[PDB]
């Protein structure tokens, strides 16, 4: 990703958060960046479908604290 | 030499607010939504604060300029 | 304010960061608030979510020794 | 982060130095909303031609309880109706009950229990100060371009 | 050809275009756009015509003009460009289709200027110059809508005391008279004083400089100081006991005080200390002259010279008393050396400066009530009025002018229909009623802007001086008549 | 003209009696209709107001133009 040109900005967000993997635990950055990427063309179905970001975005944040339990 | 007169502002003086008040409109609330405004620096930066945004994007349309102020 | 700006949760966090903020440095009388006597210190490494208040003051360049404690209580300044 | 720790010191900051106090979530506008337009016609003190303009005042205020429940989806017809159903009674009785719009469950709120409050600095000179802007906008009737 | 008679009217008319809506104050705000990304919202009428980049060279004919009038009277400007602006309208059609001879409506407007004055002599109405009261809603019209509406009593003080102080009579038909004899530009000069209050704001008769004692000890109270005014300062005379020599020249007469226009060193300093004199030096020249006028010391060139007839009588005090942080110097006195210096004393530097735009253009409407001691009716009355008696002397011309002597008529009653425009109401519907309440109303009913209903004057009390009546409408022909002499434009140096 | 009406119809509410007002389009202020003599029938006004309800109720219900036979 450093050797790469990014063109549009929104990708450099995935970047920004992809460096943070290799900084501190360094392991995993294949894991961020992919599961990033999917979760938001499953969002795509719910944006399309009617359901706001809003909720969308909160529903993520209530579904991350069940997850972080069953760690 | 006709006493014809004209609109030719308000209409879009309106309709360039109308234009400004829709990026404002879902950028307000807790529930709004946070737009990324990145001009020439290449430095990302979210914000829903109204005088960042204004100061951050060069707008030609002199409806947003007293809006701005 | 706080809901305003961020996805709500930084703000349960930030909450009692803001509140004591004011009024740790802001005795209870007439008197006025100065927003300018609160410092602010930025730091890109550790995440926003283990933010935490500072009562006091903090510095950039510090001593470098391997010997130097960690842990000193009831300093003198000077 | 630094834009909501400045923002949130000088909320705070107008709390100390202001004693009073308004309530959010569009508590305010929906109730200056509704008062402006029942006390024009009771009272008829200010002009037949002049109320006709006067009610685009008191529509306009309505839009941000409708800006509020419209980026989370919900009707914004909805929950207007839900609030004047609470509004009228409370007219009726004799005590002070404030309503707003709860934006996570969708239905009314009490502003003094949820704790939703706004500072009384700042709303005061936003229609005062959104008056003025406004104003000027309208007063111009052709665009002026010279100067080159 | 008569292409270049179109343009005149088009330019005069583009130029009259942006300010419609700028007449009365109902006034609205304009939006000039500048190449740089600038915006100026000011509502001002005068204030935007400089700013604006015209092509068409008779269009900066009317920025000249306006320009001479701005200087003289601070309103009226806008008003003097829409008045000459529809002359030309009602005459196209007359120069053109009509094919009337230019200079003859030249000469109309000449005629029927004369027939307008003595109409605005008929409706002007007497007032009192000498009445503090009726002033107050005379200036008032140069002081409300502005920061001081609050400070208004104590404004028309300020600028009552100004004029009555340098205005003389002298009646008599051998030598001619002015009037009053005002003189606003030498006499009436304003120096801003920072520090103090507005209320405790009075008018000095005299010259105040703000520079302090030169030396560390020194009497700070003189009973009283006598004026020296001289040209070369003290110090070692070079080419293009000397120093003692020019301070025992000053001290023959034995005076009390010393005034020097450049600097003094400290050598001549120490001689005049014990001869009991005070010295102060940084005074600038056009101020030389105000001192001699309320001292009668003769100004002289070298200390040689310097004649024994000065004197220093009518000097009120020498008090030194510190005022706003700064030793300042007073030589107000309890009589009128024909002239005067206002002190304007405020909480802040930005608050002197409105309030000396203000004062000055509260005396220039205050001069305009002085120089003619009339008043005429506001709001459009006046327009209105005129018109009305231009269609009863057209009918008794008998003549060719008379086509072009009617159109003027047409154009006076567009300063009342423009105020009609701005304030909402239908204009065919009220110019008709408006028009038939003059001839048996006598003039009494004016337009009201705050309501809108066509009322009498009467009332509320609204009234403007004729001087500027007279000069609106004095320009407004010249300004017309001038287009029309130019049927030619030509280019090239 | 429109707030002379209901200025009028206001104050005749609180006057206890019946009165009709309407628009006088020569002089432009309101006048009594029964006075000036000016009469619609019932038949007309009954279909105009259930059959201009009827059909413009009708255009907002159409959710697509389909273009078709051809």
């Amino acid at each position: 990703l450093r050797e790469l040109d990014i063109v549009h900005p929104a990708v450099k967000v995935l970047v920004m958060a992809t460096e943070q993997q290799k900084i501190d635990m360094g392991d995993g950055t294949n894991l961020v960046m992919i599961l990033a990427g999917e979760l938001l063309n499953v969002s795509e179905k719910l944006i399309s479908m009617g359901l706001s970001a809003v909720e969308i975005i909160q529903g993520y944040n209530m579904a991350r604290k069940f997850t972080l339990k069953e760690l | 030499a006709e006493s014809l007169r004209r609109d030719a502002a308000l209409k879009v003086n309106v309709t360039s607010a109308e234009g400004l008040q829709s990026v404002l409109e879902t950028n307000l609330g807790p529930k709004g939504t946070l737009k990324m405004l990145v001009d020439g620096a290449g430095n990302i930066k979210l914000t829903k604060d109204g005088k960042v945004l204004l100061t951050e994007m060069q707008i030609q349309s002199p409806t947003a300029v007293l809006i701005a102020r | 304010s706080l809901l305003t700006k961020v996805d709500a949760d930084l703000t349960e966090v930030l909450t009692p960061i803001v509140t004591d903020a004011v009024l740790s440095v802001y005795d209870a009388q007439a008197d006025n608030l100065d927003l300018h006597m609160v410092e602010i210190m930025q730091m890109q490494h550790l995440s926003p979510k283990d933010t935490t208040f500072i009562k006091g003051l903090v510095l950039d360049h510090g001593g470098r020794h391997p010997d130097m404690p960690t842990r000193v209580k009831n300093a003198y300044v000077l | 982060t630094k834009d909501a720790v400045r923002d949130g010191l000088r909320a705070v900051a107008n709390v100390l130095k202001d004693k009073n106090i308004i309530p959010g979530a569009g508590a305010f506008y929906i109730a200056l909303s509704r008062y402006l337009r029942s006390a024009n016609m009771n009272k008829l003190g200010a002009k037949g031609k002049t109320k006709t303009g006067i009610e685009a005042f008191a529509e306009a205020l309505l839009v941000i309880p409708k800006t509020l429940v419209k980026n989370s989806g919900f009707d914004p017809l909805d929950v207007l109706a839900m609030v004047e159903d609470e509004l009228d009674d409370a007219q009726d009785s004799d005590e002070t009950r404030y309503v707003g719009v709860d934006l996570n469950i969708g239905d009314s709120c009490d502003p003094t229990i949820e704790g939703i409050w706004d500072s009384y600095r700042v709303l005061r000179n936003a229609i005062t100060g959104a008056t003025g802007i406004a104003s000027n906008l309208l007063l111009c009737d052709e665009l002026l371009r010279a100067g080159r | 050809g008569r292409q270049a008679q179109i343009s005149n009217i088009t330019a005069a008319k583009a130029v009259a275009d942006v300010i419609r809506t700028c007449l009365g104050p109902k006034a609205m705000l304009k939006m000039l756009l500048d190449p740089m990304g600038g915006l100026v919202l000011t509502n001002d009428g005068h204030a935007i015509l400089r700013e604006i980049d015209v092509a068409h060279p008779a269009a900066k004919s009317m920025l000249e003009l306006s320009r001479t009038q701005d200087e003289e009277v601070g309103d009226g400007t806008t008003t003097v460009i829409i008045l000459a602006g529809e002359i030309l309208a009602q005459c196209a059609p007359y120069l053109i289709e009509k094919n009337i001879h230019p200079v003859i409506i030249i000469q109309a407007l000449k005629k029927a200027l004369t027939d307008a004055l003595e109409v605005i002599k008929q409706v002007s109405k007497p007032v009192d110059v000498e009445n503090d009261a009726a002033m107050k809603k005379l200036i008032q019209a140069s002081i409300g809508t502005k920061y001081v509406i609050h400070w208004s009593e104590k404004m028309c003080e300020l600028a009552l005391d100004a004029v009555k102080t340098v205005r003389k009579d002298l009646g008599q038909t051998v030598e001619g008279e002015p009037n009053f004899e005002i003189d606003i530009k030498r006499y009436v000069r304003v120096e801003k004083i920072p520090g103090g209050d507005v209320l405790d704001s009075r008018v000095l008769k005299g010259v105040l400089l703000n520079k302090d004692v030169v030396h560390p000890k020194m009497s700070r109270h003189i009973e009283n100081p006598r004026v020296v005014l001289l040209d070369c300062p003290l110090e070692y005379k070079k080419g293009e006991e000397q120093v003692q020599l020019m301070c025992e020249q000053i001290l023959a007469v034995r005076p009390t005080l010393v005034i020097t226009e450049k600097g003094v060193s400290d050598l001549a300093q120490h001689y005049l200390l014990k001869g009991g004199c005070s010295v102060l030096r940084r005074v600038k020249k056009s101020d030389n002259n105000r001192i001699a006028r309320v001292t009668g010391a003769t100004i002289v060139n070298r200390v040689e010279d310097l004649k024994e007839s000065d004197v220093g009588t009518n000097c009120g005090l020498f008090k030194v008393e510190m005022i706003g942080d700064e030793y300042f110097s007073f030589l107000d006195n309890c009589k009128e050396p024909k002239a005067c210096t206002i002190m304007l004393r405020g909480g802040s530097k930005d608050i002197l400066n409105e309030i000396d735009r203000n004062l000055q253009d509260a005396m220039a409407v205050a001069r305009n009530v002085m120089l003619s001691p009339s008043l005429s009716p506001g709001g459009g009355a006046t327009e209105m009025a005129v018109s009305v008696k231009l269609a009863e002397k057209a009918k008794q011309l008998e003549g060719i002018q008379q086509w072009p002597y009617q159109a003027v008529a047409d154009a006076m009653e567009c300063i009342p229909r423009t105020l009609i425009q701005n304030a909402g109401g239908d204009p065919i519907r009220l110019l008709s009623q408006l028009r038939a309440k003059h001839a048996q109303g006598n003039f009494t009913t004016g337009i009201d802007g705050d309501k809108g209903k066509i009322v009498d004057m009467v009332s509320y009390g609204i009234w403007e001086p004729e001087v500027i009546k007279q000069q609106s409408v004095k320009t407004a022909i010249e300004s017309a008549c001038l287009l029309l002499r130019v049927d030619d434009i030509v280019s090239g140096v």
